[PDB]
């Protein structure tokens, strides 16, 4: 069965970082593209970020860019979010998906940045 | 306890006995009818006395162990190794063209006294000669054969014209087993040299087209269960392939709500009938109205989520809900289009975007369905034009060309069978043409693998057999005229026949055209389809020709003389 367990979600102030982690368990994690997608309270969920197996090609919504990064370590088979200059408009619980999946199918972790 | 009493007391003592003499000459093919029956009432015996006492001596023994003892006592390097390295080496020496006497039917009055006289002897006979002649023939449908091969003899043999009665039987039964043999050899073919990831594929691909009503977890479950049966009659362990394909027959029909609505009249049969009926059952009618495909398989952000899940039921899930949707596909072209799904998956689902790159995987599939309609239409316009007999001479050129390696006799027995599919196939409409021809070539192409198998002359038949199971046939079309060929010598003898040439059939006649047709392309393989018609035209009307004169002998060796002359004339020396 895939395991996808998040961390490092905490309550911060704006202008302050946090670095999310996904342990994946369960698969080739080398061989999937992976996802961050947020759940925002009375918002629509967003996809944030995606990085190909090889940790290549990245991607990002424009509402993150230049400000998060997205990588994986293959051998611990860990997905990584680096969230600099956090915004309130960051609150939200974060996920990690396989291959672009909107679907939160994890516990997930809790990031608020309170003004 | 004891494997062999488990056996023994699930078939009963006569189809253990069957089964047993079928086993024994499927790995011992040269040896004598008289030597193996004794070798199967040894066995049998011995299985009784551990029937009657479980812990009695010898009785705890694997099969194996307890058949390839009795066999080493008749027999060669297999019986200086141990299990399980001496069944492998068994199964690795089945010779599928055995050097055997070609088996000659006496006259009815004969038969039907041998019927009489020695009844069990000669039902014996029929498996002996069947099983050392087809060394993969599925053993439990060789039981049936056996039963339906009684009934021709119990009945025709009472009629007032035997011959009439009979002789029409023994050919459709003749016929109906070279079909089942062709049919059995590729299933082992898949298991033995794909393993069983590539048989269960064609298994879920095949009852999704049948039992489409079936849920995806009920197919699964079938799957499971014939692939255990055809791995164990492939690896010669025929008693438990024969017990268990009696079990899948009974759970079938405990089950036909889950399953099928066409199984009723099958499932009211006697073991082996309904075994037998089950297998060729009807196609069931689709549920109504199903959903496209797009939706959970190209157009899903989850698609690489469902596939790391489990990779093989999710490629299983698309197999049986693509099948289930097309009665109408060839089973090879519904693997074809999963195994193009898989790669799309295994390059697609590494992507930062995996959606981008497989949205468009349905255009992949276009071409791939056109191809074999195309073929199959282009082929059957030939067949109307030429009929048979011409249909075997262009397919035998064409391949003659293709692949020059080959064997004479194997490029016309294959050539011939090749060219059957026309008959068979397109008069059908073009909602079934494409599983009967294409599963058929199939088939026949891989009497061409296996009979190359031990001497691979030809590099291009080795590449098409052992790449790709389910592109065999794209791959054997696709091959241009072999370049690269050095044409060989002509032998004169090709041209010269002889007066008894009157007294063949004319299957025969035409095979010793269709031998010195694939005679000629190997000597001239530039030889123009026109050219080559001109000397064939001139070898019909010398043959009808010769064959009506007084001095047969005479005509053809002048004639003979003329062709080669005419021929060297056209084509060269």
């Amino acid at each position: 069965e895939v395991q996808l367990v998040e961390s490092g979600g905490g309550l911060v102030q704006p202008g302050n970082s946090l670095r999310l982690s996904c342990a994946a368990s369960g698969f080739t994690f080398s061989s999937f593209g992976m996802s961050w997608v947020r759940q925002a309270p009375g918002k629509g969920l967003e996809w944030v970020s995606s990085i190909s197996g090889s940790g290549s090609d990245t991607l990002y919504a424009d509402s993150v860019k230049g400000r998060f990064t997205i990588s994986r370590d293959n051998a611990k088979t860990t997905l990584y979010l680096q969230m600099n200059s956090l915004r309130p408009e960051d609150t939200a619980v974060y996920y990690c998906t396989i291959g672009g999946s909107l679907s939160r199918s994890s516990q997930g972790t809790l990031v608020t940045v309170s003004s | 306890k004891s494997e062999v009493a488990h056996r023994f007391k699930d078939l009963g003592e006569e189809n253990f006995k069957a089964l047993v003499l079928i086993a024994f000459a499927q790995y011992l093919q040269q040896c004598p009818f008289e030597d193996h029956v004794k070798l199967v009432n040894e066995v049998t015996e011995f299985a009784k006395t551990c029937v009657a006492d479980e812990s009695a001596e010898n009785c705890d023994k694997s099969l194996h162990t307890l058949f390839g003892d009795k066999l080493c006592t008749v027999a060669a390097d297999c019986c200086a190794k141990q299990e399980p390295e001496r069944n492998e080496c068994f199964l690795q020496h089945k010779d599928d063209n055995p050097n055997l006497p070609r088996l000659v039917r006496p006259e009815v009055d004969v038969m039907c006294t041998a019927f009489h006289d020695n009844e069990e002897t000669f039902l014996k006979k029929y498996l002996y000669e069947i099983a050392r002649r087809h060394p993969y023939f599925y053993a439990p449908e060789l039981l049936f054969f056996a039963k339906r091969y009684k009934a021709a003899f119990t009945e025709c043999c009472q009629a007032a014209d035997k011959a009439a009665c009979l002789l029409p039987k023994l050919d459709e039964l003749r016929d109906e087993g070279k079909a089942s043999s062709a049919k059995q050899r590729l299933k082992c073919a898949s298991l033995q040299k794909f393993g069983e990831r590539a048989f269960k594929a064609w298994a879920v691909a095949r009852l999704s087209q049948r039992f489409p009503k079936a849920e995806f977890a009920e197919v699964s479950k079938l799957v499971t269960d014939l692939t255990k049966v055809h791995t164990e009659c492939c690896h010669g362990d025929l008693l438990e392939c024969a017990d268990d394909r009696a079990d899948l027959a009974k759970y079938i029909c405990e089950n036909q709500d889950s399953i099928s609505s066409k199984l009723k009249e099958c499932c009211e049969k006697p073991l082996l009938e309904k075994s037998h009926c089950i297998a060729e059952v009807e196609n069931d009618e689709m549920p109504a109205d199903l959903p496209s495909l797009a939706a959970d398989f190209v157009e899903s952000k989850d698609v690489c989520k469902n596939y790391a899940e489990a990779k093989d039921v999710f490629l299983g899930m698309f197999l049986y809900e693509y099948a289930r949707r097309h009665p109408d596909y060839s089973v090879v072209l519904l693997l074809r289009l999963a195994k193009t799904y898989e790669t799309t998956l295994e390059k697609c689902c590494a992507a930062a975007d995996p959606h981008e790159c497989y949205a468009k995987v349905f255009d992949e599939f276009k071409p791939l369905v056109e191809e074999p309609q195309n073929l199959i239409k282009q082929n059957c316009e030939l067949f109307e034009q030429l009929g048979e007999y011409k249909f075997q001479n262009a397919l035998l050129v064409r391949y003659t060309k293709k692949v020059p390696q080959v064997s004479t006799p194997t490029l016309v027995e294959v050539s011939r069978n090749l060219g059957k599919v026309g008959s068979k196939c397109c008069k059908h409409p073009e909602a079934k043409r494409m599983p009967c021809a294409e599963d058929y070539l199939s088939v026949v192409l891989n009497q061409l693998c296996v009979l190359h198998e031990k001497t691979p002359v030809s590099d291009r038949v080795t590449k098409c057999c052992t790449e790709s199971l389910v592109n065999r046939r794209p791959c054997f079309s696709a091959l241009e005229v072999d370049e690269t060929y050095v044409p060989k010598e002509f032998n004169a003898e090709t041209f010269t026949f002889h007066a008894d040439i009157c007294t063949l059939s004319e299957k025969e006649r035409q095979i010793k055209k269709q031998t010195a047709l694939v005679e000629l392309v190997k000597h001239k393989p530039k030889a123009t389809k026109e050219q080559l018609k001109a000397v064939m035209d001139d070898f019909a009307a010398f043959v009808e020709k010769c064959c009506k004169a007084d001095d047969k002998e005479t005509c053809f060796a002048e004639e003979g003389k003329k062709l080669v002359a005419a021929s060297q004339a056209a084509l060269g020396l």
